[PDB]
């Protein structure tokens, strides 16, 4: 991730994401808990992105 | 297809380019290109091999694109790139060796492996570029019909052919007239006889001919024409067309008598020469015929007069000859020549990896076999499998 | 002139790097170049032909550009091209051969046809471009009067000549003395001979020699040389140098003794070999020596020694030979060669078009005749139709 | 070293690119890489020669850039430029002939000249570029250790060698059993010969047998194989094995019989082919067996029953032979072939300015010699001294 | 592989300088060294073995740091280190084992094993460090390309061979003339024999002569030579030639007369010596050439001259003789010494574990075998699999 943001992207990830490719993501983040049974079921998780 | 192309003179024009040193500005045009692929690919995966004593190894790709650091490259931007072509490279390798042994009678002239077959596939024809290697440049050419064309030196147009044929003969062939020759590769060297010396032959000259079928038109031939067959100017002990018994030939040297080459094209005369020994050129043809005489010697020494008597036995049996040989050419279609590596490439991939023969190719690739029976289904497979080893060629030796 | 050439790796370098696919930014320092000709072209008109079987077609410019946007190629963009491309393609054809026929006595180093003449007017300079094909390279560093230089695997210095000299001859032709030889393209292949088997002469020795002198001087000269002319080992019924008889030749060969070969230029030894066969390095010269001796064996077995009795008859003729083949050389003036399709370029298409005999080349472009000689006129000629041949090969082949 | 190369393809594609016309785009990216140059030059002082008669020059440094400002390219800007090159040139060339004839035992692979030892400095490394030319490629791929390769036409891997063995004789030498052969280049000719024609010989054949060994393994090779070595049909009178006296060979030829070829690496059978004649493929060997022999025939006209009593003297003798030839092979060891004038280069340019024999290579670059003890030391000083003469022919010819 | 050395120095300069008591910055430097390898290691899983008698035992990684905190090193923090380079060492030994075994004909010089090939993987050559351990120091040198160099005693360049040629002999083997040697190791010893002590001989010297090519070049080689061959100074019944029966040498000794010993390399004379006993330098040679004769005593006692008649039975058979060893010299290739256990080690590993003969070394790892035909591909093994025989050593003796 430092090595993207600290030189911008060329959307290598931006073609991974959208053939939607295996891939991913090291280095520190913000992170967010969740207790929704439901959310789960709107696979939220594959949103954000 | 023309996406293999690729893949190499981008490592070539790469793993050249890219040294410790050159100013980056120097590749800006270069390093785009090339990330495209990178991009196009990770995430599709292959198999290679399934067949004789050839590996099966899967390739699966994942990797990141290309720094920039200007002012030059350090040291460090090379090695880890070169670790990345490394995989590339001993992956094409088990790519071009893969679809360098499937053959096919109906539509063989196309793709045939699963590695290839998928890489015709539209979602990647967005990289192709620079086709200035001979090869690919007539591989298209092709695809639309037009005239192509290559470059041979001493090209492997002759089919291996040793032979003589008696015109008369009689069991004990001590009076023999006829030819022998050898037709192989570029050369042709042809020798007629007459035992008699033409003694009772009219105008006493007899005459020979010599023809040549080429299986393909050869264009711009550049040949070189010489008097006299070197190869049958020695004793021969020979066996007799039955092969139920052996024959003496002692030949004796005179030099060829109106010596007429033809160059001929669907029956046509090209290109015809009087006589004329050194450089001469064939413009376009497709077949050969040498036709001399040897003529009795009006006048001759005693020593000469004594090797040809009236009366039999004729113990120096007059010989008269030529020796043709085609330095260079063009021909539309693929050959082996005496500097290409292609057949070579092509045959010793084959047998390196023990591959079975084909529906397609003589065994062993054979040369002889193959150009004998040309067809248009071993051309075509041919010319696939040649263009192959030239794309090879460019990063493997 | 120059202009002619970019004309060409235009299209090469353009028929070969646009197809379905590539990334624009490969080609941005190319189509560029491209436009800027479309542009100095529309507006002129042009005409060739007008000579023997070669057809007039006449031509007119007036076309339109390209986009310059497009990450990837789309098809539609090709066609659209390809199609302006194949006018410009059968246009030089036609350009090409016509300024590949007319020679002129005066200045034959320069421009002759209404099709040329025209080009190498100031207004087109403004499309020169990467020069880098063998032959323009050495064309420019010739003009600009400087040392130019040239590759060549066998190549073709020495005019067809087989003959033979009688040191030592009679009427009855039966102990002669002498050598007879072959000078061919790229080979020599010399025989001494001495019926008497060197019997009389001082130190039971006779010396021979073959010198034979180059059109043009030859550098870096990779020369194989063996022992034995096998040309001339062979019995032979000849014609003698009056014409009017025949003499017998009857060879048993001798290893060559004291061989000697001496490259020379302007009578200076630049390099000299003694009995050195296999490969030997020629680095400039203008001449070659061969000398060799027949030495009377000093001790014989029976068998021998009744090949060599102390009078005549002499039936069995003591013969000593030599082998010379230029492998590859360089030359600082044009020359035919094993591997280059000029020669037969220029001469195919002066043939195919029924072009009449002019006053420069020798009729049918004879090599031997235009090595013989090789006048700074047909030099001059000849490398300005080769290196327009080789232009022209570029994209016809 | 690298750096070395550069400064050629750096004036190529500029000699080249560069000249009365043109768009600026189209050199963008290379007037760049250019003047980059320029600089870590400027200051930097050198020194050459000063060995036999080789001038002794030295150089400095001081030169102005390149307007990257103009749109096309006038006449002006061109001459202010050939004249800074016109130094380069001559500059390079007295480089290159510098370090193109010093040897060295320990490290015979790294530079040696004081010009070069100061180029491998680090400071200058600021300028490597496009390396497809052929040799660097294979240059480079030796440094980091892999199967690097290069392309030859009829190759020299045989050291000259041209004798016999007799495996039966006697005094008279009139009744011998043996072969003779010639190894030259890439060719061999080998004959069997038996006086007897097998007449006590078990089923009334002779065995004969003839090994090459190679000094480097030779991958992918094209060969030309024949029946019958004419260099040993002829009758010759030859000095006996101990010199002592001469015998008298009367070959008659039949063909060979069981012809095997058998093209081994490391004593395995790679290849093998039983009666093949014409174009077969060898792809990796160190050594060719060529085994043929001679059958007596079972059935004979009178003419040839008369060649062969069942006593002696026997007068005419039977011979067998093969003619093998190399058209192209790949060997990862620099070698002498037919088209490339690399050896030539080195020695004539150390012939011309007298060069002392060194420790390293044989008086004269003697091929034969060399290629015999073809040692580690040797090759890397001939492949070190080949790249130089390469980078040099892409300037200087 | 680089890798794999400092696994070892890494533990040796460890299982070393780690002892209750010293004082913690002996190791700061160190204790760091050895985390980092933890760290890269944890996490990935190994296997080994697989053939013969080869356990496969498997590995696994997850292992605390070393507390860099205290500055006297208690017990207590020993043990609970130990006890985790236990398992490192119990698994390097299965690891060097498993690729002392394994052989290539291809690229045999790299590696090959399941647990080494990963061991080349980039995220590992984050340990690299003080190669001085003469092996791995010679390694890398050799990777990259410079004169290598290793130091010896007692080397063994001479495959075994014990054997004898006669000059002179006859079925009664009553009076022989010839030489007999014992090449084997670093030793080489040779006498002449004449029976008729010189009777009949020019000038009553009989010369002999011994040549010995050895595979590899040595230089900076000390040697012994002393006059005498004490092992064929002793009576002897030997087998003939031919296998048929048994001759008697009965030796008598007389000084070796103009003893003349030459070290030549590639033919050239590099160091000679003319009767020269004692200790001898030959600096850079592959060949060595002894020569040296019987002298006939001309003036002779009664008991001398009794024991050499002027005619037969010769009774008393006239020997001279001289003995050479090789104390100590450089190879660049790896060669078996009589101070290494290398060869041992890797011989011994084979042994134990039942290896089966692979494609490249002879069964059992015989050295005169190997030595016969060390060919690349077997030195390359043979240097990959000593080096890691020689890691190995560093903690396993
Ligand atoms: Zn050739
Ligand atoms: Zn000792």
């Amino acid at each position: 991730l430092e090595e993207l943001m600290r030189t911008g992207d060329y959307a290598q990830i931006t073609n991974m994401l959208l053939n939607n490719q295996p891939v991913a993501l090291v280095g520190a983040l913000p992170f967010v808990t969740d207790s929704s049974v439901i959310s789960l079921i709107a696979k939220l998780d594959a949103t954000v992105f | 297809m023309d996406v293999l192309y690729s893949l190499s003179k981008t490592l070539k024009d790469a793993r050249d380019k890219i040294v410790e040193g050159t100013l980056y500005s120097n590749v800006s045009d270069l390093i785009q290109q090339f990330n495209q692929m990178i991009i196009t690919m990770n995430g599709n995966e292959f198999q290679t091999g399934g067949i004789g004593n050839l590996p099966i190894r899967n390739w699966n790709f994942d990797f990141g694109l290309l720094g920039t650091t200007l002012l030059n490259l350090d040291a460090n931007y090379v090695e880890t790139a070169r670790n990345t072509i490394d995989y590339f490279v001993d992956f094409v390798d088990n790519v071009c060796m893969d679809e360098m042994v499937r053959e096919s009678q109906r539509n063989g002239i196309a793709p045939q492996s699963d590695s290839l077959r998928k890489l015709s596939g539209l979602k990647f024809k967005r990289i192709n570029f620079d086709n200035s290697s001979e090869y690919i440049e007539n591989w298209n050419l092709q695809n639309r019909r037009q005239r192509t064309g290559f470059t041979f030196h001493k090209p492997n147009i002759f089919p291996y052919s040793a032979s003589f044929t008696l015109n008369r003969s009689q069991p004990a062939h001590d009076n023999l007239m006829g030819t022998m020759w050898l037709n192989a590769g570029s050369e042709i060297q042809v020798a007629g006889f007459d035992y008699s010396c033409a003694i009772n032959a009219p105008a006493n000259t007899q005459q020979f001919e010599h023809i040549v079928q080429l299986r393909r038109v050869l264009t711009t031939a550049t040949i070189t024409l010489l008097p006299d067959a070197e190869r049958f100017s020695f004793p021969r002990v020979i066996n007799s067309a039955d092969g139920a018994t052996t024959w003496y030939f002692n030949p004796v040297i005179l030099r060829p008598n109106n010596v007429e080459v033809e160059f001929l094209l669907n029956g046509q005369i090209i290109n015809t020469y009087q006589a004329r020994f050194g450089t001469i050129i064939a413009r376009n043809f497709d077949t050969i015929r040498l036709s001399f005489q040897l003529m009795r010697p009006p006048n001759m020494t005693p020593a000469v007069a004594a090797l040809f008597p009236n009366a039999q036995p004729f113990e120096h049996h007059a010989t008269v000859g030529l020796t043709l040989r085609i330095e260079s050419a063009v021909c539309e279609s693929v050959l082996a020549d005496a500097s290409e590596t292609m057949l070579a490439n092509v045959t010793s991939v084959r047998q390196e990896y023990a591959i079975p023969v084909g529906p397609v190719f003589p065994p062993g690739m054979n040369w002889t076999d193959l150009i004998t029976n040309y067809s248009p289904s071993r051309e075509d497979n041919l010319q696939r499998v040649f263009t192959v080893a030239s794309i090879r060629s460019m990063l493997v030796k």
